[PDB]
């Protein structure tokens, strides 16, 4: 009952390497292999840029004067921009450049957790003298494919309409192979090696993609109704003025059912709250049927 | 009768689903049935999907 | 009467009137979906008969 | 109001019919509609307002 | 980056030489790697 272990990693470039398993028993090699393929290929961390917000463009289907790429292929580039970050689970990058010549990955702002590992890597070229492009590039990490269309369900005003979300690449890996050749151990009957040899873009060493696959696959053998809606709501959803909003939170009314609760006198001991405020207010709530000083008694439930 | 007209224009980016029709050029159709993991995918002996 | 394109329209939130303009046009380079308002339109029709 | 009922009736008329007139009812609708304004009572009606 | 464990078994079994359990939560593709490496494990060896 032999357990298996690793052995030789050999690192033939920046790209790709393969990763070898000497102890292993009758028809494992299959078993361990091909399970090590599928968590390989499917479940990884990964550093993909998401957002991207450009200089004068309103959506991805313009064409940015200065530059012969369209917007939407500029994203398809990013998208294809392998970067490695370390403490950060999300970094916004910055980008900036001009003149005549190509833009490369490594015309970027270098950040703390930010290593680029295709520095040649080309985003968008420039062809005028004086043309240039700034741009924030919001790269966070995450597992598997995620579009840019299921991207926006939660939304929560993602108005700054020059942002364009693009689709999420998150995967180190491109292609895992695994051939089992008989490896002949000093002494034994017969036992089978795991010649895993894997593809990536660099950014994750093949020690950890091994390590986390097989953790991975061992961790899945682990078991192997009265009051009203409208007193939940934010206050952003009774429309006020910013000013009022604002001097609202100041005074911990977050919610509908915080502000019904105060009552004329409490409210203009405010710092901030005047008459004009106040009559605002009272329009707004009045306009939807409530008021203040109105008592629920149980705030809050749960 | 009409005083204004207002032309708003979508851009619209779908890319694939099941349902959708997709043929060669010698008259073979077809229809996506289902989108399958790279993990399922038949794959030579170099690591390569198909 | 004669219908107005005005941003000005009966029961709707400041979310549903956000992706206007002053106007009632949305946006250039704004994202939408199905049931967003591009162009607010109002037409008379009076005493309701309730 | 013309509730389940033919018509409807001037406060004066439901004055007459009530024999406590003029004033009086305004007041007990007033106070009627406000017993009805606070939740847990308005919030079934509230969802018909969209 | 967290990840998915199942939540939701129920071990059906006939007579008691046989039986037939289930799993529902499970992440994409991860139950025939599960299934199947279990499976060469469980006949072969």
């Amino acid at each position: 009952f032999l357990k298996p272990r690793l052995v030789d990693i050999e690192q033939v470039s920046s790209t790709h390497a393969k990763v070898t398993l000497e102890p292993l028993e009758r028809g494992f090699g299959h078993t361990l292999g091909n399970a090590l393929r599928r968590i390989l290929l499917s479940s990884m961390p990964g550093c993909a840029v998401t957002e991207v917000e450009i200089d004068g463009v309103l959506h991805e289907y313009s064409t940015k004067e200065g530059v012969q790429e369209d917007i939407l292929e500029i994203l398809l580039n990013l998208k294809g921009l392998a970067v490695r970050v370390q403490g950060k689970d999300e970094v916004i990058l910055t980008l900036n450049k001009s003149g005549i010549g190509p833009v490369t990955a490594a015309d970027i702002t270098h950040d703390g957790d930010v290593e680029i590992v295709k520095p040649q890597h080309v985003i968008c070229h420039l062809t005028d003298e004086n043309a240039s492009i700034s741009m924030r590039i919001k790269v966070q990490r995450g597992r598997g494919y995620v579009p840019a269309s299921t991207r926006i369900h939660s939304e929560e005003d993602e108005r700054p309409i020059g942002r364009l979300l693009v689709d999420a690449c998150y995967s180190p890996v491109e292609r895992i192979a695994y051939n089992v050749e008989a490896a002949r151990v000093e002494q034994r009957t017969d036992l089978d090696k795991l010649v895993i040899e894997m593809e990536t873009n660099g950014t994750i060493d093949p020690e950890e993609a091994i390590r986390r696959a097989a953790t991975i696959l061992a961790e899945q053998l682990e078991a192997f109704p009265e009051f009203d809606p409208i007193l939940l709501r934010p206050v952003d959803d009774l429309e006020l003025t910013v000013r009022s909003a604002n001097c609202l939170k100041a005074e911990a009314i977050h919610y509908i059912g915080d502000l019904v609760q105060r009552t004329e006198v409490e409210l203009l001991k405010t710092p901030n709250l005047g008459k004009k405020s106040l009559t605002e207010i009272k329009d707004v709530l009045a306009s939807r049927g409530l008021s203040l000083g109105m008592r629920l008694e149980n705030w809050p439930p749960a | 009768g009409v005083l204004k007209i207002v032309k708003v224009y979508l851009a619209v980016k779908r890319r694939i689903q099941p349902g959708d029709k997709m043929a060669g050029r010698h008259g073979n159709k077809g229809v996506i049935s289902k989108i399958n993991p790279i993990e399922d995918m038949p794959y030579d002996e170099n690591g390569t999907p198909v | 009467g004669p219908e107005e394109i005005t941003a000005d329209i009966p029961n709707v939130g400041e979310a549903a009137l956000s992706k206007l303009d002053e106007s009632g046009i949305v946006y250039i380079g704004a994202e939408v979906t199905g049931g967003d308002i591009l162009v607010g339109k109002v037409t008379p029709k009076g005493e309701t008969q309730l | 109001f013309g509730i389940d009922m033919n018509t409807d009736y001037t406060l004066e008329e439901v004055g007459k019919q009530f024999d406590v007139t003029r004033e009086r009812i305004r007041q007990i609708e007033a106070k009627a509609l406000r017993k009805l304004r606070h939740p847990s009572r308005s919030e079934v009606l509230r969802s018909f307002l969209d | 980056t967290e990840f998915l464990k199942p939540r939701l078994v129920d071990i059906e079994q006939v007579s008691s030489t046989h039986a037939k359990v289930t799993l529902e939560p499970l992440e994409r593709g991860f139950g025939h790697t599960l299934g199947n490496a279990l499976r060469r494990i469980l006949l072969s060896s």
